[PDB]
């Protein structure tokens, strides 16, 4: 019954399950799709097949689209790919629906040098990955000057599997106390739940019903900075675990010049907006991994 | 590719199918009883038969009951009054071999007792079950597979498919994929549906009916796609159904009557019980009790067993197994569960409301996952 | 503390459901005497001096069902109306329409006994034995033939199997003569029953003990409780644990895929873990509508393998053929020994071809 | 065996064709044979019971 409609693409992957779940619920008529394991729940669209992108638009009639891409990142090796492009014709299609478009980017857009980073700053990516965000917004921005793009940094969330979430996926070593880990203490970083992206995504999407004038690039970006090496002992204090099997490496890793060290984003202006949700790491990540404790994972079976 | 999938099929029959003629026989037969006399003792055993229902068991009560009728008003109910059908209640054979119940377990179990301290009517397990994977709480294997069977009879019996008969079987085969210890059904992989027929009717128009008035009714268009498997009438010739040329007994659907393979079973059948027997009135507590969990959020997913002594009041043992969907222990949902439910059938019957004569209503398509049974209206814990 | 209770019961030969259960099977092995390709489909009621039999058979046997079902009820103990039925008397009704010439099932398999199956449900069946023997014997004279237990252990999980840590709690219901007082059956049951058949490590002094405690337990068998075939369908099999699918067993030949199947998933299930390759397993398995094989097989080992589901399903498919004709070959299922699973639970013990673990090769 | 033995009970109403033709809505002493049939009486003097 909602009139204001909106579609998540990429809605399988963590984020776009945030995204999808926080619209929804709040008077929104949400669909989501993605391109494999999307039925029952959300449709199955291909994004570089311009057809099936073109018929689900069509039939819609989207007031507003929120682009995430699915991701699991082990990238966080950092170097490719990507083929979009398909971000050119998703700006092209709601552009010709005059559908609203929310761009979701990153951080690794930026070279990491001089921290915090501005809206307004110099883009210089260090690795493949940055680069195709980057030509990304490009792609989007010029094939749609009524779309946004909200850049963010690294993700977590309730997490279907550990994989999902480069926070996530150091669980087990943190739980395992057995065996010594060694974790990255060099790449400066901000944890960020998907969960308080989808209220920034809400909140700026429902600006712009009102207000015509919201476009260009935003930040938005959690408080709390982390190594990869104090995340884990943080996930440890959390669920109130020994951290001493944990060695942090200072020193860069193989691939540290792909790598920006810091490139800390700085919300100001979206922060201006009362545009914002910031739920504390310790309490996110406690919510998010519960059912991956081991002692969970033992009992988690289809029969008794 | 796999990754943790996996097939469940459930299957439910309808109410002509002959263990189901005795399940709701049996039911009649309590009801009936109840009626009058809201203290019966019954336990009703039904046998049906090439033109023959026979009562087995044991009953004391202060009703007075005609057997003939409620056995026959019952028959008529499900739809066999005529030859041409196999089965007429206007003239099949109705045999009564009932007397009363054991004086040595009246005096073991209920006589000179408070209502609360009436033991267990007998020994017994039982297991009560709850999923998140639909609004009911059920899975949707059985629950796609009960409404199945419930469309026929309705199409059947306000006059739009008139050459629908009582008997039918359906098997519904979902595509799962584990979850966290919960259960996300992907899929409808296979449906299978045989159902009693007229001479008349051909093939290809009972088929054609089939999956677009009573599937397409029924299972969501989210669950269907290109590959699903359709079994429609697989045999062919299936006039012949019901209890001619075949033989039903009361208490052989209980996994149809329950979660349709999923969760467990302790044994005990429901139709023909009183609320003194446990099989019945705990399982329904226990189903209470998972159905509570899960609406009250504290797990997706969740089985409890209880079990009881004959003429003992307290249950001899609860046991609660969340398959890891809870961020609380299992021992700390028993305490809840403890705390909120008192077990005893001397209590159940008070919470929810086991005189009353609706047992009829439960013997087909189900006795969970329906909205009207007070045992499907989940408690408000404190905890 | 990780602790958790589990239940199972069982029932004795004289319990109204397992009397006919064992008749049931008493008919398809009679039939399956004379005629090895005989269609059974034989249902059993009990009541008040009454044994009804009813089904379809397609046979070329001709059997005595006077004598099948007498010497049956004979053997079983009931042998006078004192007991409350007699054999030498009791009325016998034939109503087989006899003729002249798909499903999911699950088998399970625990390594926490001997027998491969769950702790409670070995012991009740165990119970329902002793009393029989000590009935026979002379031993406890007092004894009748109509019996059931109940056996509630405590568990530890641990890693994926469950250990039995003690005996939380025990029923005995025993039909008894007149004479014998209440003292008397509850030290013999305590002293010459539980403490035979339970391991004493298991039992101590805060083990519950539920002896006759209906009180009187003289009225038994059909008199005091009607019995059907297919109704003790978790007593034939898990007790509780496993799955089951809805089929009963007992008044059905090897050509219903119910029976015969569910015995070849169970032989699977103890295969995979008296070969150590699981300390617990439910497999699964789907027939379909047109297909010899399985259509799709899982494999439930509850974390307990080392080696991956579709490792272990690959060591299922090179060692073992699951096409209902293969396995009534292989299991020798055309055989008239179906009366010997009747009663005491169709799974635990080793006389059965189905508890006879295959040397697996991978 | 009284206690033991098997007792099945297959009784229904008596006909309501019969119960019309016979004694419905009749005076006690209007009400028609319950059957047609024939019937004999016999005594003797042979004893004093006849
Ligand atoms: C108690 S009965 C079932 C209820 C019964 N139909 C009634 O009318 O209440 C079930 C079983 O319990 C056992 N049983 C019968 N009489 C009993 C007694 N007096 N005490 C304990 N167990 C008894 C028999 O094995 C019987 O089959
Ligand atoms: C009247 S019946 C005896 C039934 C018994 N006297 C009673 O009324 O319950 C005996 C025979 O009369 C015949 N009969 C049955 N119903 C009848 C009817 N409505 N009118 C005339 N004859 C009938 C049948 O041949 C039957 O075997
Ligand atoms: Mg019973
Ligand atoms: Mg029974």
């Amino acid at each position: 019954i909602p009139n204001r409609r909106v579609l998540v693409t990429g809605a399988t992957g963590l984020l776009g399950r945030a995204v999808h779940k926080e619209f929804q619920q709040n008077n929104w008529h949400a669909v989501g799709c993605g391109f494999r394991r999307a039925r029952p729940k959300f449709e199955q669209v291909n994004l570089l097949d311009s057809n099936a992108v073109h018929h689900i638009i069509h039939d819609f009639q989207p007031h507003v689209i929120v682009h995430c891409a699915a991701e699991r990142r082990p990238d966080v090796d950092a170097a490719s790919q990507l083929n979009v492009d398909a971000s050119g014709n998703l700006a092209k299609e709601a552009a010709a629906v005059g559908a609203f478009l929310i761009y979701i980017s990153s951080d690794y857009v930026f070279d990491g040098t001089n921290p915090p980073y501005r809206e307004e700053d110099i883009p210089a990516p260090l690795n493949l990955y940055g680069k195709t965000k980057l030509d990304g917004e490009k792609a989007v921005l010029e094939n749609n000057l009524g779309a946004a793009v909200l850049r963010i940094p690294i993700l977590y969330g309730e997490v279907e599997k550990l994989e999902e979430s480069a926070v996530t996926v150091m669980f087990d070593k943190v739980q395992f106390s057995n065996k010594s880990a060694n974790m990255d203490h060099w790449q400066q970083r901000f944890p960020t739940h998907v969960k308080d992206v989808a209220t920034v995504c809400r909140q700026l999407a429902e600006k712009r019903m009102l207000d015509p004038s919201i476009k260009g690039t935003f930040h938005w970006s959690g408080n709390e900075q982390m190594t990869k090496y104090e995340m884990a002992c943080a996930i440890a204090d959390a669920f109130n675990l020994p951290s001493s099997h944990l060695r942090p490496i200072t020193d860069s890793p193989v691939l540290g010049a792909q790598r920006p060290r810091n490139a800390q984003l700085d919300c100001s202006k979206l922060e201006t907006l009362g545009i914002g949700q910031r739920t504390p790491f310790r309490i996110g990540i406690k919510e998010s991994l519960w059912p991956f404790l081991i002692d969970k994972r033992w009992r988690q079976t289809v029969f008794h | 590719i796999e990754e943790g999938t996996f097939l469940f099929t459930s299957e439910s029959v309808g109410e002509g199918h002959p263990d189901k003629i005795c399940d709701q026989i049996s039911d009649a037969v309590l009801d009936a009883h109840l009626q009058q006399d809201p203290d019966a003792k019954v336990a009703c055993e039904t046998v049906a038969k090439t033109g023959m229902i026979l009562l087995a068991g044991e009953i004391t009560s202060r009703a007075a009951v005609d057997y003939q009728k409620v056995v026959r008003e019952a028959v008529k109910h499900i739809g066999y009054d005529d030859s041409s059908k196999g089965f007429d209640y206007k003239t099949c054979n109705v045999l009564v071999a009932l007397e009363q119940q054991s004086p040595d377990i009246a005096q073991g179990v209920h006589l000179d007792r408070n209502e609360e301290d009436i033991g267990a009517g007998d020994q017994g397990l039982m297991f009560g079950y709850a999923t998140d994977e639909t609004e009911e709480c059920m899975p949707l294997t059985i629950v796609l597979a009960h409404k199945l069977n419930a469309k026929l009879a309705e199409l059947r019996r306000n006059g739009t498919l008139p050459w629908l008969r009582p008997d039918s079987k359906t098997q519904v085969t979902v595509q799962y994929m584990q979850d966290r210890g919960a259960v996300l059904p992907i899929r409808v992989h296979t449906i299978v549906i045989s159902v009693q027929h007229d001479e008349e009717v051909c093939l290809d128009e009972m088929r054609d009916a089939l999956k677009e008035k009573v599937i397409k009714a029924v299972v969501p268009a989210k669950y269907l796609d290109e590959d699903t498997i359709y079994h429609l009438q697989p045999s062919g010739r299936f006039v012949i159904g019901g209890p001619q040329g075949d033989a039903g007994l009361t208490g052989r659907k209980i996994i149809v009557d329950t979660y349709g393979g999923w969760g467990a079973h302790g044994g005990g059948a429901f139709s023909g019980k009183d609320y003194t027997k446990v099989d019945r009135s705990a399982a329904y507590a226990a189903r209470w009790v998972a159905k509570s969990l899960v609406k009250g959020g504290l797990c997706r997913r969740v089985l409890v067993q209880v079990s009881y002594a004959i003429g003992v009041s307290h249950p001899l043992s609860i046991s609660i197994f969340h398959y890891g969907t809870s961020q609380k222990s299992e021992r700390e949902l028993l305490e809840i569960v403890k705390k909120n439910f008192d077990l005893r059938p001397g209590v159940i019957v008070r919470d929810l409301d086991l005189k009353k004569p609706i047992y009829q209503r439960t013997a087909a398509y189900g006795h969970f996952g329906r909205d009207s049974f007070p045992w499907e209206v989940p408690k408000k814990l404190k905890y």
